[PDB]
């Protein structure tokens, strides 16, 4: 197998500005043949199959903004974004297909933008769920950047692990924000032994935490 | 006295005449096997009743009775086939004695000598050395060629014409064969002597001499430097320092001389016309019939599949891969035998080709290849007839080639374009006689595809 | 108009064998040069070349997996199958199929999930998330799910969290008159739920 090795992994630049990728492979990807290098650049945004932006290295595909250029030959190549849009957010892979087909482990390609601070938002579990016996209470960090958050559940000010969860969408195609998720579960037998829920968030755009408790039984 | 010979009179001028050797530049006793000659032994005295001649004939540095390279045999009254001698007349001490040799018989020098049993003695005596060459005009010789006109081109002419150019425009060259020149059939008598089977085993070699098929794959092998020292190095390369420019030779007289008394080392250099026009002079002086053919659109098939195989990218781009080619022309040779290993039907003109093109056992040489045998592509028969099917009547065919899966695929085919104007020059005239029906069916018929078919077949028995 | 879909079981017990169907059309796979081809990707990695089947059926295989895997096709139907024996959890993942011509794989199809697992299904429950909004997608197995508002009405500022796979080995995510509509289509449950 050929391999394929892309770097760097992860890049956030600022609208407007140049995002480079490189990519490497363990052997020549040029067939002297017909002196065509055997490599192509997809992207894959969040939830979608991915779509092919490059072939033979440097063709563009059919309706590919000219943006987008690919260079390099043999075994070192490089993707470069001219002028990173909000919607260019994506992971970038390279894919050989000198000897059938390979492709590099991805790219993440992230815009970077001025620093958002979270709306935190709590919410208690629902009477429906309380019935079936367990009580999922659910913390909400709303469109935020960058991504680096902190969330810490307490009851009656004892601190939890062990119980919770976190789930964190992809930057939004529009405004570049991220939005954040935490669950913490108990039993209802559990539920019921305490008073104050509390939900205590860091974040850069915060200039110090922010805390969102809840009383049980309103 | 006892018994003993005085002299003895070859009747050489006559001898030569009769045997169609008269041509050659040469004092020696030249003569074709399987036909008598006669001689006058003069002796001291009559042969008396209690006395015996024995004639003993041998050929090459270790004859054999067993491998008909040595022959003894009694002066007699009758003839027993094989080798004999016959008493045809007494007259004072003269012996008028007419000898045969068979058909069979290896060609090359012999030495002759006489043994005498007189008055419980024994003599034995030198009488001489001859050279036995393949006799074309006897009807029980492999080598047999029954039309008059036909035998004066293919065996007395030593001038010829051959085809070159392309097969838009086909020129003409004019060859000096020259075997009857002196020396020139001694040193092509040379090359058997030269050769890998000779210095391997030349007992062997020797005794396979009555055969016209081995004679002629060995000179296939030997005029060409490769793999033995023979006759000519080739040189496609368009640079010739230090040897002659391919073309400025016009015969085979000066290559063979120069080889001889360079002792034996490759004339520099030959290109394909050049091979074939050294290689028809040394099969003519032999007595093997024999003719230059030149075929236009010539190819050169590398894998044995019968096709000349182009590639491109699905995308249309050329690409650079595989080895076979197409000559614009390529020259060989025809040898007139029978072939007794393949049968009845497979007799007449046989391929012989000395330009080193493809190894056939390890050594470049070619053929022969039986005529017959080509056109209805019975190509499973000796010798390398695979690789001359495809020179004549190759398909021509594009390829796509996918890299990635590395999957191959035909593309189209062009079965007409390869082998074309087969040429070989006229009996008795200068004109341009095509042999192409001769080397296939017609482009087009059925039949062709037919053997096309067949063929590919039997390269996968 | 080349257009591919994908289309089998979401759900394989291990030791037995996926079947996947990819119906294409847009292109023949009788015209000369055509290839399709299968790509996998395991949940939050790289994609993985998995078989390919020409227009005269000439197959090609991922050579470690090789063994294991066998491309069919029927043109009749516009049709292209894979069979992969021995399935095992780490061949969990989105499986695609996609046309090749002359280039590389340039036309892909949506993706199906394929979820190796001897747990069986269960649809969600759906819990409402008091605005004082969302609502609770637990317990689901296996995925996917999708959400949507209003039955797409809504769209401008929604966010449907990922999945978080709980310690029970069931699935479960949020998203954010307002009715959610969760299908899940592995157990046909599709639920429709009101918000206070
Ligand atoms: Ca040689
Ligand atoms: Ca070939
Ligand atoms: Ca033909």
């Amino acid at each position: 197998d050929i391999v394929m090795t892309q770097s760097p992994d992860s890049l956030a630049v600022s609208l407007g500005e140049r995002a480079t990728i490189n990519c490497k492979s363990s052997q020549s990807v040029l067939y002297s043949s017909n002196n065509k290098n055997y490599l192509a650049w997809y992207q894959q945004k969040p939830g979608q199959p991915p779509k092919l932006l490059i072939s033979w290295a440097s063709t563009r595909e059919s309706g590919v903004p000219d943006r987008f250029s690919g260079s390099g030959s043999g075994t070192d190549f490089t993707l470069t974004i001219s002028s990173l849009q909000a919607e260019d957010v994506a992971v970038y892979y390279c894919q050989q297909y000198y000897s059938l087909w390979t492709f590099g482990q991805g790219t993440k390609v992230e815009i970077k933008r001025t620093v958002a601070a979270p709306s935190v938002f709590i919410f208690p579990p629902s009477d429906e769920q309380l019935k079936s016996g367990t009580a999922s209470v659910v913390c909400l960090l709303n469109n935020f950047y960058p991504r680096e958050a902190k969330v810490q559940w307490k009851v009656d000010n004892a601190l939890q692990s062990g119980n919770s969860q976190e789930s964190v969408t992809e930057q939004d195609s529009k405004d570049s924000t991220y939005s954040l998720s935490s669950t913490l579960t108990l039993s209802k037998a559990d539920y019921e032994k305490h008073k104050v829920y509390a939900c205590e968030v860091t974040h850069q755009g915060l200039s110090s935490p922010v805390t969102k408790s809840f009383n049980r039984g309103e | 006295a006892a018994l003993g010979v005085q002299s003895i009179n070859w009747q050489t001028a006559f001898n030569r005449q009769a045997h169609h050797t008269d041509k050659f530049s040469s004092q020696e006793l030249i003569l074709r096997r399987g036909q008598n000659f006669q001689v006058l032994m003069i002796m001291n005295k009559g042969l008396g009743s209690n006395e015996r001649l024995e004639f003993i004939v041998s050929t090459g540095p270790y004859p054999s009775e067993s491998a008909m390279t040595k022959a003894v045999f009694p002066l007699s009254n009758g003839s027993s086939g094989g080798w004999s001698a016959v008493l045809q007349a007494s007259n004072g001490n003269t012996l008028t004695i007419s000898i045969s040799s068979p058909a069979s018989a290896p060609i090359g020098r012999y030495t002759m000598a006489l043994q005498i049993f007189s008055q419980g003695g024994i003599s034995s005596v030198k009488l001489g050395t001859f050279i036995l060459l393949f006799n074309p005009w006897l009807n029980v010789d492999s080598v047999f060629m029954g039309n008059h006109a036909e035998r004066e081109e293919y065996v007395q002419e030593d001038a010829g014409i051959i085809f070159v150019g392309s097969t838009n425009r086909i020129g003409m060259i004019g060859w000096n064969f020259g075997q009857f020149e002196e020396d020139i059939l001694s040193i092509c008598l040379s090359i058997l002597d030269r050769s890998l089977n000779f210095r391997r085993d030349a007992a062997t070699d020797v005794a396979s001499r009555n055969d016209p098929k081995y004679v002629g794959r060995v000179l296939s092998a030997m005029i060409n430097s490769n793999d033995d020292n023979g006759v000519l190095a080739g040189n496609w390369s368009g640079t010739y320092t230090g040897g002659r420019d391919p073309r400025s030779w016009n015969g085979s007289v000066e290559i063979l001389k120069n080889w001889k008394k360079s002792g034996f080392s490759p004339v520099r250099y030959g290109q394909c016309w050049v091979f074939a026009g050294t290689l028809n002079t040394a099969l003519r002086s032999l007595g093997i019939p024999s003719r230059v053919i030149t075929n236009f659109n010539s190819a050169h098939d590398t894998d044995r599949n019968l096709s000349v195989d182009v590639y491109y990218d699905p995308m249309g781009n050329p690409l650079d891969k595989g080895s076979d080619s197409v000559w614009n022309f390529h020259v060989w040779n025809e040898g007139w035998f029978v072939r007794s290993d393949l049968g009845p039907s497979y007799g007449g003109w046989q391929v012989l080709d000395a330009t080193p093109q493809e190894r056939s056992q390890g050594v470049f040489q070619c053929g022969p290849a039986s005529v017959i045998g080509v056109r209805e592509g019975d190509v499973q028969l000796n010798f390398d007839m695979p690789f001359i099917f495809a020179e004549v009547n190759a398909d021509r065919i594009t390829w796509l080639y996918d890299n990635t899966t590395g999957k191959q695929w035909k593309n189209s085919v062009n079965s007409h374009t390869i082998g074309r104007y087969i040429s070989t020059k006229a009996v008795g005239s200068n004109a341009r006689m095509d042999v192409t029906d001769k080397y296939k069916y017609p482009e087009g018929s059925d039949q062709e595809r037919q053997v096309f078919q067949k063929a590919l077949g039997k390269l996968k028995p | 108009q080349i257009t591919l879909k994908e289309s089998g079981p979401t759900l394989v017990k291990p030791t037995q064998t996926l079947t996947l169907t990819c119906t294409f059309s847009g292109f023949s796979l009788d015209t000369s040069g055509v290839s399709v081809g299968w790509i996998r990707q395991p949940p939050g990695k790289a994609l993985e070349w998995l078989a390919l089947i020409f227009w005269d059926d000439d197959k090609r295989y991922s050579p470690s997996l090789k063994s294991r895997l066998t491309i069919t096709k029927d043109t009749s139907k516009n049709q292209v199958v894979l069979t992969m024996t021995n399935m095992e959890p780490v061949d969990t993942a989105t499986y695609y199929c996609a046309h090749r011509f002359v280039g590389t794989l340039d036309v892909w199809g949506q993706g199906t999930t394929v979820t190796v697992s001897s747990a069986s299904t269960k649809g969600p429950s759906v819990f409402p998330l008091a605005p004082s909004l969302g609502c609770l997608v637990k317990d689901y197995f296996p995925e996917p799910v999708t959400v949507s508002w209003n039955s797409g009405a809504l769209t401008s500022g929604v966010h449907t969290f990922p999945a978080v796979l709980q310690s029970s080995g069931l699935y479960s995510l949020s998203s954010v008159t307002y009715i959610c509509n969760v299908n899940h289509k592995p157990s046909n449950t599709k639920v429709d739920k009101r918000v206070e």
